[PDB]
RNA sequence: CGCUGCUGCAGUUGAAACGCCCGUAGUUGGCCCCCCGCCGCCACGAGGAAACGGGAGCGCUCCAGGCAGGCCCGUUGGCCCCGCCGCGUGGGACCGCGCAGCGGGCGCGGCGCGCCGCCGCCGCAGCCCCGAGGAGAGCGGGCGGGGGCACCGGUACCGGCCGGGGACGGGUGAAACAGGAUGAUCCCGCCGAGACCGCCGGCCGCGCAGGCGCCUGCCAAGACCGCCUCUGUCAAUCAAGGGCGAAGGCCGGGGGCUAGAAGGCGAUCAGACACCACCGUAUUCCCGGCCGUAAACGGUGCCGCCCCGCGGCCGGCGCGCGCGUCCCGCCGGCCGCCCAGGGAAACCGGGAGGCUCCGGGCUCUGGGGGGAGUAUGGCCGCAAGGCUGAAACUUGAAGGCAUU
């Protein structure tokens, strides 16, 4: 263990609170889900709470949850 | 409860002292 | 000085608990400061248990158990020996004896 | 709320030294904190310190060498007349020879000895001995 | 402009009739002369023509009511019962 | 902690270090501005415009993709709300509690939570008039609050 | 806790003025109730005519008869009780013969086994009591 | 005498954190722009009586003194202190505050400008620190005896009624007083009345405290968590002021099952108008108010920072993993033990730590023990009482914690 506070461990940081990390940063990412109907992927927010609609479909494709959004229909997460 | 009984005795005597002042003035 | 940290009652995150009556002394004690011992005794005495079963006509009968929760005040408990004055170190021991 | 940025910093350094921790982090970084620490680095009481940028108040990772004994702030910062500096040094610091009193001056943040040589006085930021 | 500190409309009775009677009357006579909201035209114009009789000045509707209040507390409880019991039948 | 309760929670949103548009971003700053204007015409509160742009669209922080925060863009086009959203939402809560109390005279707890809400309204309004945001004359009145909402 | 703001001098000055009164000594120095109450009225000592020679018992556990004189102070017509110090000194003091009385030395408190005597005679008929005891001057 | 505490006091238990919450005055407010104006600020000057207090030099014989002296600076008697909150100069770190577009040309305005007007005039990067492990607002998700109202269930208690059966029941520690052939007690059916919500029920949870547990709805909330949502310091603590506040009490309406201040009885005892038995009024319960207090306690104000391990529980969320109400975190809460450290010690250790090595901000209270929370005056309440609150006078201890 020669690890220093100045250069913090990379994977250790994600075990800390976002605010208490050496640099405050988002714990959320934008995923590129693939809607079953359209071959084109749809950018989605990881912790989405508002209704999100897949382009070309009239059904909400996001089930809102306490934290990270769950996705109602078949989707390919393809995080990007 | 001597301290509570002391304040009961005090209140009773101040009530009486008020009655005497009510008889006067 | 302060003999016990719990103050003699388990009141945490609370300003007021329910009132229980000591069964022997009929006093009002808070729920936290109560003996609360739950006892399951068989309805009959164990001396008369086997002879009741022999007498019982019903086959496969099981003797009823009596389930009761005896709650007492500190005075109505130390005098019945349900709880005992302990040494200052022994007082800290929270584990039930036996 | 967080009225004094420097007090929390020098407390979080003294606590770390007592534990024996080599490096510590200060949650809010001020320009006056950097000037107080810079004075301690030019007096040998501290080691390298690096201000990370969080795009807000900023953090400071401070390296220590066990050399520092006590670091504090005088609040409210009382303006000290030039002839009053010595009376402060006779109570705040142990020994007229060792210690430092950090006072903000019109010339800049300076130790009591530097202020005495320039023959000017100023508001006391704090002290490190 | 605060003509009397404690007695309100009871200043009419001067020093006579006691303190207890004047306190009860203060509350009773404030309700009797109060303007209540019309149940029909939703305007605060209802005034007491007679005991048990209240007329909306604007609505022109005359309603049966409590002697000193357009609505008595017993009566409001009775209304709630009848509405619930009628709904229970249907 | 909380101004009106002894709560010490720290939940907050931590915006990213880099002030960059997203690599997948294909929305020009003007294109995002049109979306902000469109939702505001439909009456979306400024906070909810940002949530829609975060979720249906890909704009995590509007400030990064555009050059300014949502209310500043709304102000330029003149479609900003007259009373700030924060003050407006608090006024709505007071109107709700006052309406519920006209049927619940014995509800002391809701009255306590009406004192707290109206103290917060006076303190935020006092700031907004000193900040020249609100007309100096603007003084919240319990009785006329309900009509003012529209 | 105390208040430490660069502009809170006014509060500290008020707090000191208010809490100065809690000490009995500041009150017995500045309230002025003592000056009116004292039969010496702030004088180093007072003069007054003897009215009664009284034998005052000592407080327990001491058992003795302390010897004192009741004195009406010419200055304020106020009768005090003053111990006459030393052995057989009372014989020098007659009735109505004028005595100069000073306090005991506890600043107005009764001292020793003697109760309520806050004063002691220093000069009888213009003659120092200690001198009449050492037989330096006759009565 | 750090027993008045600015330096520099104390408030868990010795004296002492206001029962709670909001909140004005007041005091206090994170970070940020070098270079500009105002402020305070520090330095240095001017100018304003000496004496005094220092203090240069001088042997009144020393000395307290005095300004003397000795062929001597033009012999001296210098110089400082007049807190001087004013003024002048310099600095500009800290400390607060700063709203306007600028610039060119007309223009040299009526002896040089400046204001003002006038043209886009074409010069100008013309104009937004940021987004606090500050605060508020939102969205989503669960959370809980949080709150109001209506509804409703269940026994138990007590009263009534039908039957049955027969003699003693009650009550105690032992009795006794009442209860009974007008059939008690006991058993069962049934009915009325009001209270109350068991076991589950807790080192559970919620609430600002006081407090909060039947069912079924209705209504408005709140913390917490998650978040690349909005705002941009809106904040902290708080005299006065507003609201809340167990129980008992009081004032009107009701209601009245239980228990039960008073009262009455039967015992006890030396006495007993106490404890215990028995009967029972106010009260207990609801609605609309008063009251304004509790050992209202964590006997520990509030907001903020850091601090050492080890476990338990509760709520939300994330990570692995077959995949489990696992595991490892994170955040908020409630806790137990405790390393230092602190303390007179008990103990605290999520502080009572980071403190004679003493200074983050704010409010409140105490200053030996009585007298005395008395007196008097005020305010408040219908009253009971609340709140504010002496002195004379007395006394040498009162008190804390620990050891025997």
């Amino acid at each position: 263990m020669n690890v220093d506070l100045l250069y913090p461990d990379p994977v250790e940081e994600q075990r800390k609170h976002k605010l208490k990390r050496l640099v405050q940063g988002p714990n959320s990412y934008f995923l590129e889900i693939k809607c079953a109907g359209c071959q084109d992927i749809v950018v989605v927010y990881s912790h989405a709470n508002t209704p999100v609609f897949c382009p070309g479909c009239t059904s909400q494709i996001s089930i809102p949850t306490g934290g990270k959004c769950a996705f109602t229909s078949q989707v390919e997460r393809y995080r990007q | 409860m001597r301290a509570k009984w002391a304040k009961k005795r005090m209140r009773k005597l101040k009530r009486k002292r008020r009655h005497m002042k009510a008889r006067s003035k | 000085p302060v003999k016990r940290r719990n103050n003699g009652r388990s009141k945490y995150n609370c300003g007021h608990t329910n009132i229980v009556r000591c069964q022997n002394c009929h006093r009002c004690v808070p729920k936290d400061k109560v003996i609360k011992r739950f006892t399951i005794r068989n309805i009959v005495d164990n001396t008369i248990a086997d002879d009741v079963l022999n007498a019982c006509v019903i086959q496969g009968f099981a003797i009823p158990k009596l389930y009761n929760k005896v709650q007492y005040c500190v005075s109505c408990s130390i005098h019945n020996h349900i709880v005992r004055v302990r040494s200052r170190e022994d007082r800290k021991i929270r584990t039930p004896p036996k | 709320v967080r009225i004094n940025v420097l007090r929390d910093a020098l407390k979080s350094i003294c606590n770390a030294q007592r534990i024996g921790k080599k490096q510590v982090i200060v949650r809010p970084s001020s320009k006056v904190i950097i000037e107080f620490l810079q004075l301690m680095q030019k007096n040998g009481y501290i080691s390298d310190f690096a201000v990370v940028d969080n795009h807000r108040s900023n953090r400071i990772v401070v390296n220590l060498i066990g050399r520092l004994n006590k670091a504090g702030v005088i609040s409210p910062r009382f303006d000290i007349p030039a002839n009053d500096i010595e009376k402060w040094v006779v109570n705040l610091l142990p020994s007229r020879l060792f210690g430092h009193i950090i006072l903000t001056t019109s010339q800049g943040i300076m130790d009591h000895i530097e202020a005495q040589h320039r023959q000017i006085g100023g508001k006391v930021i704090g002290y490190f001995y | 402009a605060k003509r009397t500190k404690k007695v309100g409309l009871t200043g009419k009775y001067g020093t006579r009739y006691g303190r207890a009677a004047r306190k009860q009357l203060l509350k009773i006579e404030t309700s009797q002369k109060a303007k209540y909201t019309c149940p029909f035209c939703a305007k605060d114009k209802v005034r007491r023509t007679a005991c048990g009789i209240w007329t909306c000045r604007s609505c022109s509707k005359t309603m049966a009511g409590g002697a000193y209040s357009l609505h008595t507390e017993p009566a409001n409880a009775a209304r709630a019962t009848i509405r619930r019991l009628r709904l229970a039948r249907e | 902690g909380r101004m009106h309760s002894k709560g010490k929670g720290i939940s907050r949103s931590a915006i990213p270090y880099t002030r960059a548009p997203a690599p997948w971003n294909k929305y020009t700053p003007e294109d995002v501005c049109e979306q902000i204007c469109k939702l505001a015409k439909k009456g979306t509160p400024p906070s909810r415009i940002g949530l829609i742009l975060r979720d249906q669209f890909a704009i995590g922080q509007v400030k990064n993709v555009t050059g300014s925060k949502i209310v500043r863009i709304l102000k330029a086009k003149g479609l900003a709300p007259e009373i700030p959203e924060d003050l407006y939402c608090m006024i709505k809560k007071a109107v709700a509690i006052r309406k519920h109390l006209e049927r619940s005279r014995r509800d002391k707890d809701s009255k306590f939570r009406l004192i707290l809400v109206e103290s917060r309204i006076h303190r935020l309004a006092r700031y907004y008039r000193q900040a020249r945001r609100l007309p100096p004359t603007f003084r919240y009145k319990s009785d006329q609050a309900a009509a003012l909402l529209a | 806790s105390k208040t430490s703001g660069l502009y809170t001098a006014r509060k500290l000055r008020t707090v000191r003025r208010v809490n100065r009164w809690a000490d009995k000594k500041y009150r017995k120095a500045h309230l002025g109730t003592w000056l009116k109450a004292n039969p010496l009225e702030g004088a180093c000592m007072a003069r007054g005519i003897v009215t009664q020679k009284i034998g005052i018992s000592a407080k327990q556990p001491n058992s003795a008869v302390r010897k004192a004189v009741r004195v009406q102070l010419t200055k304020n017509s106020k009768k005090i009780t003053a111990f006459v110090p030393r052995d057989g000194s009372i014989t020098y003091i007659d009735n109505n013969d004028e005595v100069l009385v000073a306090g005991f030395g506890r600043a107005g408190r009764a001292v020793g086994d003697i109760p309520g005597c806050r004063f002691k005679v220093i000069k009888v008929a213009g003659i120092g009591l200690l001198a009449l005891f050492l037989r330096k001057r006759e009565k």
